[PDB]
């Protein structure tokens, strides 16, 4: 567990970083427009319907 | 008749063959085609 | 007249037949055999054009047609106004088609250099013949061939294109099409590639086939090189031909209903056929 | 047989080339790949080095966008389903808001503000792209000559995409981000404004298609035959003119009665390949915006029976 | 091994800043998904 | 979180600086775009509709 | 923020400003283009029927 | 049996992490989406069901 | 030192005509937005 | 490490300027969210 | 050794790999567990 | 029996390695969905009919 | 015997990649056969013997 | 005979014989597999009433 | 034999080692085919 | 190709043939008894 | 010996075949023995 230094010692810091914060955002948006599509969490037709807004 | 056109004209009998087979065996023409394109292209890359 | 470094070129030989009978130039044009034969199939051909013109009753250049045959007549003979003219017509076009691709071996042999030149017509003369003769004759009328009008012939394309619906979804079509793409793709970029080496920015040195190799490895982050970019647009127009020519030979003998059908197969594959959800489930 | 240089029957390898620098900024070349055989066997077989500048790693991003969202969008169009996904991935689409829309932004997501989103990435990503190579030829000194053959291509594009549905009024006429989608568009668009085969600006893009394809096959075929006289090293043939430029340009004189140059062909190639969409981008812009019924307009402008 | 030309201190030091990191993105991930879950829960 | 400062010695700030910019930007024409989508939150046809527009 | 000048150091400013300028002229333009594609704030529009025109 | 250690003398961990990555990335989108893609397991419109969100 | 080959009072100067007109180009922006929103306001 | 070399004074300096600037943009950005949710909440 | 790796180091880079290959299996394991606890599958 | 292990003599190592990891996965896949498609033995269709969730 | 000589022309490594090809594609071959019949179908066998379907 | 290993190329003579055995066995099984009267499933099937 | 350059002791420690390698994957099969059977056997 | 090479390459050939045609016949008879074709 | 493989060479890796042939065979015919006596197909 406390070892996990060594990974970089092989693995190119910038790749890596680059890689992992377009993985990251790819899977966030991903995620928020799965949730968009579900209408059961759809939060702006929640809040929609919730006040009235059509 | 160089080896790489040995080779081609084997990997067409080659591929006509096994890909009857196994459209016959995999119960559709696509299965048959695919296995023998791919072990036909598997057989003529590789050289002698 | 000759260019200024012409004529230590102009020398005997390389004639397939003759050999001194047709072994001259007029003006820059080398006269063969094949010079003779393709002269006078094309002259032929132009003036029987314009005589089927004027049997047609029309001179806009636009409007004149020279119609194949009927399909009553299937593959046999037919009067000149019927379909007789347009038969003429197509055995002199296919013997001047052949005597260029045979006075172009003469040059080549003339000339010292390989015959990739009259190959690569020979393709272009295939799909022609594929259209006029192999597809006419597997489905057994002249009448299924072309008209000689210039926009006739487009009304030839695009009734047999919609015999079988949209033509769009025949495979081997959309294989030339994308041949045909990449070929009109790889001879822009060719041309840009070249014309930027050999003219720089401004008044300063010309670049070296390392140069061009260098600004495309850092567009594409590949290049193909000086020999395999010619390599690669001989095969992507020969091969865009050979699978128009396919596509036109599969047409109404093989496929005989609407091509969007044949991407069923696809989609019915037992393991996702009867799937619920989706564009077809 | 004889020899016909289509493929080399010899491969040889060495350093790996890391390319030039008249005015390259070294920091953001990559550096140079793994080397492919079998694609070497048809040109060179090193990869990379690739260089990532601003406008690169901007287009790349917007690129990476524009087909994640049409990919996402496919997989709602699944069911979220990878055997659906696999099975309809050819007719899915990303379709346009329909017409009683309009030009307004204000269409819902599922109902074509997702492909307005995407259209954004996608723009964004090919005229960044347009600014890469054009930025990249000014590195290395070279004339523009491929970001102007880039930007005829861009043109069709924007026409396709862009500029008609604007003058259009609907979003409704673009074309959708699918595989048949978009064929089907084509057959329709020709359809619905009466035989596009008698659009005179399509008429002439399938003249220079046919063009590019003939030029392409000669010079080929050209340069083949005389790459037994070193004819592939065009730029040195300008140069320097060896017997490979004179006997090219030969040929052709003795065929059709004028010739090129080594350096003249490569314009005439350029401007045979850009006038393709050139032609094609005018042909589609007057569809509908000037002529809704080409084939009534081909009979009232000769072109056609009465 | 030693690929890239880090050291064993470099590493070290890089390794314990982007754990850092890791841990500031999962304890606000961590937040936001309490606040949606009690917002909307999906269990 | 006193440490962060040396990415600056590992990533070009050039790079890094052109990313964010055009990060930021992509993703503010994006949310523009989705809250335009929503017709509950388009602020110009909510006015539209509010004092009684086209 | 009294120290934001120092960016010029970074980047160069010929590339700064003609990307600004691409990006400014973008920018107006498809604002300009949103609002005449909505009905509520198509001027011309308005301008016709205020004008009592059309 | 505790003595693979030499496979890092036949496969470099240069590719080998790469390829771990990808393949359990792709294998968790993948069983995740199979999830989603049946009714009796797709987590959202359980809860809705549950919650009574339709 | 840098990467533009700049020195600091240049950057200065730069800095401040460049802010010059980026303020005067936001109050005439600010000037425009006021008087839309008061012609046809979009809250 | 050292890819750049830049002297720890100068990333220390960048860094500070840049999270001044990433400061103001975060506040500016949470003070139009809080208009925007008074103007129409979505919660 | 066809990268340059020794016994000792090949050793520490398998240790290391499979603590991590453990910890991932840990946590699937728990995963696993919930899940089939929250809507068993057989 | 024994001298099975020269055949490491014989073949590479590190292509066998990878030939057997993309052959062994795929055949896992393989019988894994052969076993899905029958209603038989898709074992979220059994769980659900017995567990009565759709 | 005397068929050690096939052992001194052709190369062992391109045999044994032939023969492990052929025989998962063999082995393929007689599994699918078998499933592709009804009678053999051991899953459907199991189905109908267990009353599962 | 004798010169057929002589004229002809070894090992394109084995794989060509190896591969065309191979087909040619594998078609006839098909053939037979085809037909009801040498279709050996079918006929244990029908023999044993497990069908 | 060569066509690797390997040597006697070098195939019997590899050729061991993976073998210890297709033991275990072998026994978790087993195991898992076992715990199939019980929870529905296909026989 | 030296005769001596050829020739011995050949008896082994004939003798794997000979062993490969045994094996069939006695199938071909095998078959026959489970079922007569003519 | 053209290929490379003496005649040491050629016996070693023909019996090295050969007992994983018959290897296999035992493996086979104690598969279709099996298969048999579950259902016989004669
Ligand atoms: C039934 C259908 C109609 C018809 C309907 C249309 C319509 C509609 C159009 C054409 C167009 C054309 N037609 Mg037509 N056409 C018909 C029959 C034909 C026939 C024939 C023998 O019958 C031929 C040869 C043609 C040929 C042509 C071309 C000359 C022309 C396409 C130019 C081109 O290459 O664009 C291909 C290139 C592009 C579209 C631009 C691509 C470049 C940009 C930059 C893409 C960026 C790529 C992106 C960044 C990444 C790519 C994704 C990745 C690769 C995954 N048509 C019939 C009559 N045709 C087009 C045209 O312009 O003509 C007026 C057109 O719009
Ligand atoms: C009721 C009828 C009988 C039956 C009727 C017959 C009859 C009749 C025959 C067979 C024969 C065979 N049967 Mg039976 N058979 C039945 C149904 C089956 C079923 C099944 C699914 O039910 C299977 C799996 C088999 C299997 C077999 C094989 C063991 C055998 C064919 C060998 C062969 O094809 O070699 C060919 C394959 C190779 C030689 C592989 C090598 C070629 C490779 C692929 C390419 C060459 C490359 C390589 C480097 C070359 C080196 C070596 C070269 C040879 C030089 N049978 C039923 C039970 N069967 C045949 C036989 O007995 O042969 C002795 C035969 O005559
Ligand atoms: C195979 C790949 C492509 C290709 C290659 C290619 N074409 C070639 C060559 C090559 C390598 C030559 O060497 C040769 C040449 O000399 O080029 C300048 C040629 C050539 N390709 C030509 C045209 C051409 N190529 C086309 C296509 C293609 N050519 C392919 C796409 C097209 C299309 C698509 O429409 C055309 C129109 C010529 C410029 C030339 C051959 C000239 C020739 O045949 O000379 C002898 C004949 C005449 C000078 C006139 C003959 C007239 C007839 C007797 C009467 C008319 C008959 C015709 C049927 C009328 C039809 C009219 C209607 C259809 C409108
Ligand atoms: C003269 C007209 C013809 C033409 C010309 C033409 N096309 C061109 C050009 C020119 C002159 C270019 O300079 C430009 C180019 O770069 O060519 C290589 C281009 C181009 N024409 C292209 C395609 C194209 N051209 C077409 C057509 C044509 N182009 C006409 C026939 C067509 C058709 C027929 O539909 C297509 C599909 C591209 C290859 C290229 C423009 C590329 C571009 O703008 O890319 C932008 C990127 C995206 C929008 C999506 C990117 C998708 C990636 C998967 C993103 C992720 C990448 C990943 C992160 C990489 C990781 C790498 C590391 C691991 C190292
Ligand atoms: C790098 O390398 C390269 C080059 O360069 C180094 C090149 O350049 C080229 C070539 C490329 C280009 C130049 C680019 C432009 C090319 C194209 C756009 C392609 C398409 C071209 C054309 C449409 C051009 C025209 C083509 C044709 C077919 C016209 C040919 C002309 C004739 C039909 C005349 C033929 C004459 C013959 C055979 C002689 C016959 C003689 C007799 C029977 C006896 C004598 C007769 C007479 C006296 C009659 C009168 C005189 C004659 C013969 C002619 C004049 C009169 C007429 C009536 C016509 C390439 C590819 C290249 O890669
Ligand atoms: C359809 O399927 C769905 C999406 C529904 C379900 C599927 C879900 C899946 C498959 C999810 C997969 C999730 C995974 C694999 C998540 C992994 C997340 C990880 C590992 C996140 C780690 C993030 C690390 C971060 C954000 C670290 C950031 C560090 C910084 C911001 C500090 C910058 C670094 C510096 C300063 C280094 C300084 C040191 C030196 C030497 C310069
Ligand atoms: C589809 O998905 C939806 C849209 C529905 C929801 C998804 C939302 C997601 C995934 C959102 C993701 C948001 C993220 C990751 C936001 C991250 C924002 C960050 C990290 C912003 C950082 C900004 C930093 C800024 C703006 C810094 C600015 C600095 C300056 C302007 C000053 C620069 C000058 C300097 C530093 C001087 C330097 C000079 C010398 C000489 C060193
Ligand atoms: C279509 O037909 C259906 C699908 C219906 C049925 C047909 C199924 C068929 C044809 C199935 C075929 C199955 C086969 C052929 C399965 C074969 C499986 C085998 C033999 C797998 C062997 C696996 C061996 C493994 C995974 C070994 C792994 C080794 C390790 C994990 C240890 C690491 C190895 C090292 C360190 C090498 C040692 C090197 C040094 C230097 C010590
Ligand atoms: C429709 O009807 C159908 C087509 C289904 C019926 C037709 C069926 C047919 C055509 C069946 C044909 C079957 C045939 C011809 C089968 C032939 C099978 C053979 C020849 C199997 C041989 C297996 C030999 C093996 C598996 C040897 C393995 C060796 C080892 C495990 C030891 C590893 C050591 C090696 C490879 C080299 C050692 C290294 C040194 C240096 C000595
Ligand atoms: C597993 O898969 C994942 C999810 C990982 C990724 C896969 C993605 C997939 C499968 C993507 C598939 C993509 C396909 C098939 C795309 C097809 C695209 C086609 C055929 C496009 C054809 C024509 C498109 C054209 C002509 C688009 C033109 C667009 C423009 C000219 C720009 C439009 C700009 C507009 C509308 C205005 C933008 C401005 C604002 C303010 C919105
Ligand atoms: C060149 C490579 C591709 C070769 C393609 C050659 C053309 C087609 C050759 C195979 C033709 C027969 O192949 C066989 O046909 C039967 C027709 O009922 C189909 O088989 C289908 O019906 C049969 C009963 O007849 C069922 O037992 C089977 O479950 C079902 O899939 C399949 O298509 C295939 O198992
Ligand atoms: C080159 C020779 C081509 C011969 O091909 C043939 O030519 C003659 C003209 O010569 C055409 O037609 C002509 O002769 C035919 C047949 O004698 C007559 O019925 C007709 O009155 C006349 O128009 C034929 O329909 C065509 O088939
Ligand atoms: C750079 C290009 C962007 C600038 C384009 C300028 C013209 C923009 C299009 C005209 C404005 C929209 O015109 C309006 O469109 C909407 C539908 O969207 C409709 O409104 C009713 C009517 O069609 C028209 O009143």
């Amino acid at each position: 567990m406390s070892k996990f230094y060594k990974i970089w010692m092989i693995f190119d810091p910038r790749r890596v970083f680059v890689a992992q914060g377009v993985f990251l955002f790819l899977l966030a948006v991903m995620i928020h427009l799965i949730l968009l599509s579900t209408p059961s969490y759809n939060w702006l037709e929640i809040s929609a319907a919730k006040y009235n807004r059509v | 008749v160089s080896e790489f056109a040995f080779r081609l004209m084997m990997a067409a009998v080659i591929f006509v063959g096994v890909g009857i087979m196994f459209a016959f065996a995999g119960g559709h023409w696509f299965v048959g085609l695919v296995v023998g394109g791919l072990v036909a292209a598997f057989f003529a890359a590789t050289p002698n | 007249a000759l260019l200024s470094f012409e004529r230590k070129y102009r020398v005997p030989g390389g004639t397939l037949v003759g050999g001194n009978l047709f072994d001259f130039w007029v003006g820059p044009f080398y006269v063969g055999f094949f010079g003779v034969a393709t002269f006078f199939f094309a002259a032929l051909g132009i003036i029987l054009i314009a005589w089927s013109a004027v049997l047609q009753g029309t001179w806009n250049p636009q409007l004149i047609s020279v119609y194949p045959p009927a399909l009553e007549y299937g593959l046999g003979g037919a009067p000149l106004a019927k379909g007789g003219l347009w038969q003429i017509i197509t055995i002199c076009a296919t013997g001047a088609f052949v005597s260029w691709a045979l006075r172009e071996v003469e040059i080549c042999r003339k000339l010292g250099i390989g015959y990739h030149i009259p190959f690569a017509f020979a393709f272009a003369i295939l799909a022609y013949l594929t259209l006029v003769l192999f597809r006419p004759v597997m489905m057994g009328a002249w009448g299924y061939a072309f008209p000689y009008g210039i926009w006739t012939h487009l009304d030839w394309v695009s009734n047999t294109g919609y015999t079988y619906g949209n033509f769009h979804y025949n495979p081997a079509h959309m294989i030339a099409i994308t041949f045909f793409f990449t070929n009109a793709l790889a001879l822009a970029l060719h041309g840009a590639l070249v014309l930027s080496a050999a003219n720089p920015e401004k008044g300063k040195e010309m670049r070296t086939p390392d140069h061009e190799d260098t600004f495309f490895r850092d567009l594409v982050g590949y290049s193909i090189g000086t020999l395999g970019i010619h390599r690669l647009g001989l095969l992507l127009s020969l091969s865009a031909v050979f699978f128009s020519a396919l596509c036109m030979i599969i047409t109404g003998t093989i496929w005989f209903d609407q091509w969007v059908d044949w991407w069923q197969w696809w989609v019915k594959l037992p393991w996702w056929a009867n799937i619920p959800g989706g564009i077809n489930g | 047989a004889e020899y016909q240089n289509i493929f080399t029957q010899v491969q040889v390898r060495g350093p790996a080339d890391l390319g030039m620098t008249e005015d390259v900024n070294l920091a953001n070349r990559s550096g140079v790949g793994p080397f492919s055989t079998l694609l070497g066997w048809f040109g060179n077989a090193q990869l990379g080095p690739i260089y990532l500048g601003s406008l690169g790693v901007l287009s790349l991003f917007s690129g990476l966008m524009w087909f994640f969202t049409i990919g996402i969008w496919f997989w709602y169009q699944a069911g979220w389903n990878p055997a659906v996904f696999l099975r309809d991935l050819f007719f899915f689409s990303l379709e346009p808001p329909a017409p009683e829309y309009g030009l307004s932004f204000a269409a819902p997501l599922k109902e074509g503000g997702l492909w307005l989103i995407a259209s954004f990435f996608m723009f964004v990503a090919v005229w960044s792209w347009w600014g890469r190579t054009y930025l990249r030829a000014q590195a290395l000194g070279m004339g523009k000559h491929t970001a102007w053959a880039f930007l005829s291509a861009i043109w069709l594009w924007m026409v396709l995409g862009f500029i008609r549905p604007i003058l259009m009024g609907s979003w409704s006429e673009a074309v959708p981000y699918g595989i048949f989608s978009h064929l089907d568009w084509t057959n329709n668009f020709s359809l619905v404004h009466g035989n596009l085969f008698y659009n005179p600006f399509h008429g002439l893009s399938i003249a220079f298609l046919y063009g590019s394809a003939l030029l392409f096959a000669m010079h080929g075929a050209t340069i083949l035959a005389v790459s037994r006289f070193g004819g592939e090293r065009e730029l040195e043939q300008i140069a320097d003119r060896g017997t490979a430029a004179e006997r090219a340009a030969l040929f052709w004189r003795w065929t059709m009665g004028f010739n090129a140059t080594m350096e003249g062909i490569h314009r005439w190639a350029i401007w045979m390949a850009v006038l393709v969409t050139l032609t094609g981008g005018i042909g589609i812009l007057l569809s509908g915006t000037v002529v809704d019924n080409w084939y009534v307009w081909g009979q009232n402008h000769g072109m056609a029976p009465l | 091994l030693g690929y890239t030309g880090l050291t064993d201190e470099q590493a070290q030091e890089l390794h314990s800043v982007y754990m850092s990191g890791l841990w500031l993105f999962s304890a606000v991930a961590i937040v936001a998904h309490l606040a949606v879950y009690i917002w909307r829960p999906w269990f």
